[PDB]
């Protein structure tokens, strides 16, 4: 990809496609979709403690943003392009998930049903730290609560996964880079 | 509905027709009652610091463009072109000195004058009057030190008076204190509440926090924390409530400088709020000092409100009467250290933003109450909102405004709906002054 | 549109504008001619048998919460909470001596009292009237043997009265069988028609049987098998038509025990039903022994219907003009094997469920007949229920109410229909009773 | 709002509320005023050629079943049974002698009659009247040269007087080319924006192609293309502009036979254009030969437009003020080759289809556009249509109706929104023509 | 899973998960995968028979229910916690099918539009029976109809599959716990 | 599949199940997910030349019907049974590309965000033309633009992928039967 020519694709995305373009593994996508299956399974059934047990390096940088609208042409204004709907360490984490596992949390009663569907695994050992793992997939997210609420998110996420204790592969990042400006799901109460 | 005698809010602001954060009808009538006639938050400073940086916001259910002039003031105008009425600005910030209208070309100044039409002598000749074609102006824009406020009314009290007795407890913190700075791009969502719910919640209401943010409070570590689960009540003295003339009021509690913060910021907040406290003793007095470093829990009427020294700051969009799009900022004062603005930022956020786990609590709460407002047999009902009613004073020798001397209560509830009720029956400002002539009285009483 | 005047169902009942069924005004105004006007459906003995038990219902587009009290008897509130609106009670089901809001944390009992409010001393000192500050309760709770319906309208007939000459129909069903249990929960699915239009659909529509649900009768080989593609008209006396003076009405089918059950229950049900309707020979006559192994499809007026034998038991609960949620339950006899009241159940949900294939054939009648009422060319259109017309008989020596002595006729819309302009054209009960003077002669004219 | 007195548009159409977009109750008002008064686009000939062959169509909000008669005429009727109302056929197109419905088995024929009422004798003995109970018939069905219009209003004029000044303009393309197919079936899309934005942009708005169409300009390659970014004003005498007495209108711009047609159809199209100009000169002289070949975009009143020679083919069917469904066909000359037929019927649909890119230029201009109608602050504000006013003629020696002898102007705009205003406020047809008498002068004012 | 620390978490579920973490058999996920995708397609095409013939066992339970809601703290109401919308055996099936067949189902003209999209697959032996396949899948299940009805449908399946005629692999339970309470889709009328 | 007494089933429909439940070659269907992962990830970042460089023939039709809704009965009719939403080749891709890229395109700013769910992948290779590869796949499309517009498109894609220029497996044919008849997203301008 020349981003010159390619006059709507931006660097961040140009220099992530390359990643996968190049040494494909067939091994690392199964192994890669595997990981995020059971990752996918736990978060499900609200398994909170276990997913940041099994799931979570300590090291994590789990973050998701909304980007402000700006024109195409855009080049003068500088400020801020970003917030942080999440940028939570592994400490942050684990506020969030006492806050699910809280039996005061009145809004956890009647129990939430989700349910995730995860597509377009890709994966990719990095160049210079062969021990750090690129993986990216497509996330749909399922929110059922109270009857007749339905809420559902989609979104890619950019994932560095590395081995921890016990040699299991755990993730030290995500992003994501939220696709609507303007949240129609009453908030982003969910693991994405 | 017969908006001049239909009593929607009793007698001191006792109660209020639940059909109000349903009623679709008085929604419409709020457009122009409520939206149309008083301030409306735009922007800060900060976020147009330069000649030509605009952004759009909503003022009720209009958008608008509010840019920075060459002059250095700012100016707002209805985002939509004067031709057939497209809208001119689909961007939400940038830096322009114009804006063409995507429909037929049309050119307007960040000053909203109509520049140029393609072809305009081919086509027009000499024939149209570009001096009458500007964009539409918001009559009156007004700024309470950086933080930017519209008003389509041009008979509406300058800013200043439109805050009254609140404005003297805001200072501290918005003056005082070097000043703030917003931090964008706000959050945005929609809830399915009235825009209402969550104003006449932060406006007063500190008797939901212990039980609403339970889990919250358990889990964060801040520090108002041990009022988890309604295991404590805060002790005498613990803080106030207050509310004006024109609708604003907030809560006050007293030295809570790092608010909703979990642990993490708790050290390095109380270190920063307390240092500079002991140097605003010797300016202001020890009482506003004490003040600067106090939780603020503020709805300036009527739809923008926020929480200071936790830094939440909200614009309560409206939609329809069971609709809201919810805007979120952060506010930071300027003299901070950066990493510590950034991470207050993210804090905001991570507890009251788009995925912030309190604000999370209070959803079914707004939306619930708000709901139940259409259904038939609750439309006639009375939202109660007596809770320290006749121990309210006015003109007390040290703060200023209806007060109620006890950190929960609603007395802020009070004088926010009889502002409303007041607008809601007057036809223009004249009629909401002859209205409110005995407002201080009125909610005293008892 | 001026409901006094406005003739929206013709003399006899003998047609209705469409616009009934699209309306959004008439919506507004059947929820208090209608929906609070007369008995709704809530919940039956069997949900909740025990002190504490509760299950949250609709009446009309309210929600309440019905509650098993110590001393036996059942009383339902508003689920709403006294304070500032919030929806009290968020599960479909549980067992509690009371109900705690989230928001403030208000206490109410299961009796509605306001028990517990947090910090109240504190607070509120003893200012607050508790005893004011009750759920508002349902003015009317009553039982049809085991069946229990509210009305929020205290000058109701009492709901014996009020099923009129249906009720002698219902007897040996809900009575004489040794009574009748309802197995919950229920499925719900919302469908985007107007309620009135499953609601006419149960109480007389026999016509559409074997057209309509053409695929299911091939594919089921249930015992109504033989009208499948209207191959076969039911023989002379096959069943007849009944209404009544408060609306409600009902088709019975006689000896149609097994009902809409696939034949994998057919011997089973035979054998069951004919067994206890020997029993029922020496209690209640030979005539009345056969109404209760014989298929009534009953509205009880306004929107509850039911299958009897087949156990169908339904809710259509109003949303607006153009939806409706629909609440199925099954009916068993309390007497019959555990293991047959388990597969009668599925068998009913099988049929009529979220995914009941016979209910699906229903669907896009009900959904297009609602939505065409909004339509301009069709808003002022009528309507024909006069199938039967003039052949209808009051007052016979052996069936009670208006009669129509033949398996297939429209005589239970004209009576359900009667009921609704009457109603709807009333502002209370008493309004009702004067417009209602001549109900059965109006019916049976010609 | 009165809509007798309430101008909506201003003397001679100079300007329209911007509420005209958005107000539901307006829309309301227009089903009457303006879709059950005025002539529908139903099909083709093409579409419907053998006896039995049906389409179905919508006539405002209301569905219509469009049959070929036995004795080749054509009858149209609501896609409503007569007995319970439910909607008869749920097919787009088809062949059938009659339409039975799903609900009950009433069988209507081709002719709207009540043939067939299952065991009619049995349960109506002779006492249905079917005779009474023939589908609502649409009282009026013109064609014009093959395209099928209807009018629920018998007092309507006779569709070629109601085309009026524009069907001098759109003959030679409709008659003289040998005939016009209509190739089906049309494309269907949702678009959250008024029937009227598009029906106004296709009546006479030139003015935007060159800028909200710049980048389909600059990347197809068509004829019209040194337009883009308005790079280029279009010549002296490159086109006209005309209206008429009952709103009709359109642009033509000379010459330009290909269209919007990439690069890949302008060589065939210009000569096969061309060629049969050169037969036409001798029939219908030079001017008229010319116009044949020359692309007009039209709107035929009230929601039908079209693009001669592009081949475009639209109906802006209403759902709400701001939901249109639209529906897309390609017209093509009968004597075509079938392989040109089908290549432009193609780029018909990838141009100006569903997917059409250069119909999604137009999206946000329409839809915002409208959307802003229902904003507090813009409701009240003028539309403007006020480009080349005081430059129109009337009675032209050669170029009938009223016309502005330019490209690029407003007249189009100015003569619809006078025929809409005239509807709005009139009652019946009778109305319209006493509000109607001085039209060309109320237009070339000035 | 320690379901008394990951408080959110039911009994059934930590006995799933417990599943599919020990033997990982990429070959078998990959033949499920397969599976899956085959009978999906048969019924999208509506080809029931086929799906009947080729995917569905003689000893068949097909069962989707309704789940109550009720309070997360709940500890003494015990009635019937949830209802079947589905709780087929294959002649009940068969029923269902000859149902969608007829040509006198209205519903059916003009035809149907179905589009499944299956993910998350997951597959196990069970320890016990060496010839019982567990399978997790979850299901996005979009219907079209009559222009502009559009309903879509989420849910995960716990089937169990076993060889059958011919060694052919045949569905012998799916269960679904259906995840909203009050469906807005018209109906359940969809074979998940 | 007998289409006699699979009565819904089109000849057509029953053609394409045939081609993929004979030779099963479970190294296509992963060659086969990796094509359509990674074409979706260019289009997904709006890289549309490189989409084209990379992933189109230049003997591509690229195709999309809406199919008129008539009567499962219907016999007699036999006119245009559909119309192109797309029918292109590589020029008309080309001019489609460009309009997208083009700075005065004012509907793409600010950026349009796409997210692309790739699922159900078949693959196999033609019998006749051993150089021709049959893929199957349903697509989830969401696009998000201007705050609170949302669009989700469901699709099943009949796809021809041939080697072409370098040896790189290029789409040569791609047929969609768009599965809603009336949009109801404000139009189709995505690439399925
Ligand atoms: C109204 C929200 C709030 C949050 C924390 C403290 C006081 C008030
Ligand atoms: C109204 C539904 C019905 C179903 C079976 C028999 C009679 C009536
Ligand atoms: C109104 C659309 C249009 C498109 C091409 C030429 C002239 C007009
Ligand atoms: S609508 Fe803006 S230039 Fe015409
Ligand atoms: S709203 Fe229920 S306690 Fe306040
Ligand atoms: S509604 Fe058509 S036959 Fe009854
Ligand atoms: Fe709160
Ligand atoms: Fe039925
Ligand atoms: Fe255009």
């Amino acid at each position: 990809i020349n981003i010159q020519e390619d006059k709507l694709v931006s660097a961040h995305d140009a220099e992530e496609i390359l990643r996968f373009f190049n040494c494909h593994d067939s091994a690392l996508q199964q192994e890669a979709t595997t990981l995020l299956t059971q990752e996918a399974h736990l978060l499900d059934i609200q398994a909170y403690r276990a997913w940041l047990e099994h799931c979570v390096g300590s090291e994590v940088q789990y973050q998701v943003i909304s980007r402000e609208l700006r024109a195409a042409s855009e080049r003068r204004y500088k400020l801020n392009e970003a917030m942080n709907v999440y940028n939570e360490n592994f400490q942050q984490l684990k506020v969030r998930v006492e806050h699910q596992l809280d039996p005061q949390n009145w809004g956890n009663s009647p129990k939430l049903r989700f349910t995730r569907f995860i597509t377009n695994v890709q994966a990719a050992m990095d160049v210079n730290d062969k021990e750090l793992l690129h993986i990216r997939s497509n996330v749909i997210l399922h929110r059922a609560r109270r009857g007749n609420q339905v809420d559902v998110f989609y979104a890619a996420r950019e994932d560095k996964w590395k081995r921890g204790e016990g040699g299991v592969r755990k993730l030290v990042q995500r992003f994501v880079d939220y696709p609507e400006r303007i949240l129609q799901t009453h908030n982003l109460m969910v693991f994405l | 509905m017969n908006y001049n005698n239909k009593i929607l809010v009793s007698e001191s602001g006792l109660s209020q027709k639940h059909l109000i954060h349903g009623d679709e009808e008085l929604f419409q009538h709020e457009l122009k009652t409520i939206f149309a006639r008083n301030w409306l938050f735009l922007t800060h400073d900060s976020l147009i610091p330069a000649p030509g940086d605009y952004v759009t916001a909503k003022m009720g259910i209009d958008e608008v463009i509010v840019s920075r002039q060459n002059d250095g003031s700012i100016r707002a105008f209805l985002n939509v072109c004067r031709h057939r009425g497209k809208t001119l600005v689909s961007v939400e910030a940038g830096n322009a000195k114009g804006f063409v209208c995507s429909y037929h070309g049309w050119g307007f100044g960040s000053n909203g004058e109509l520049q140029s039409v393609p072809f305009e002598k081919d086509l027009y000749g000499e024939s149209l009057n570009k001096k009458c074609l500007g964009l539409k102006e918001v009559a009156r824009v007004e700024s309470f030190h950086g933080f930017i406020y519209g008003c389509f009314d041009q008979e509406a009290p300058p800013l200043m008076d439109y805050l009254g007795d609140a404005a003297w407890y805001l200072e501290p913190m918005f003056k005082h204190s070097g000043g703030l700075e917003l931090v964008g791009p706000p959050g945005k969502v929609v809830i399915k509440a009235n825009w209402k719910a969550p104003a006449e919640n932060f406006v007063g209401d500190a008797y939901h926090v212990g039980w609403t943010h339970a889990s919250s409070l358990r889990s964060g570590e801040s520090i108002f924390s041990s009022l988890a689960g309604n295991a404590a009540l805060p002790p005498e003295g613990a803080g106030l409530q207050m509310t004006s003339k024109y609708g604003s009021g907030m809560g006050v509690l007293w030295d809570g400088y790092s608010g909703v913060h979990s642990a993490d910021l708790v050290p390095e907040l109380m270190a920063f709020g307390g240092a500079k406290q002991e140097r605003l003793n010797k300016e202001i007095g020890d009482v506003r000092a004490r003040i600067y470093r106090s939780h603020l829990n503020c709805t300036v009427f009527p739809n923008n409100s926020m929480l200071t020294c936790s830094g939440v700051f909200k614009v309560w969009n409206p939609i329809d009467a069971n609709t809201t799009e919810v805007w979120t900022y952060a506010i930071v004062e300027k003299d901070m250290p950066e990493d510590l603005k950034r991470r207050l930022a993210d804090s905001v956020q991570r507890t009251f933003g788009p995925a912030g786990f309190w604000e999370s609590d209070d959803n079914d709460n707004m939306e619930t109450a708000s709901q139940n407002g259409k259904k038939y047999q609750s439309r006639d009902s009375d939202l109660l909102s007596n809770l320290g009613f006749g121990e309210d004073v006015y003109g007390d020798a040290v703060y200023p405004g209806v007060v109620g001397k006890s950190a929960i209560g609603e007395t802020s509830y009070r004088g926010f709906y009889r502002a409303y009720q007041a607008h809601v029956s007057s036809s223009n400002w004249a009629e909401f002054e002859h209205a409110s002539s005995t407002w201080h009285t009125e909610l005293t009483k008892t």
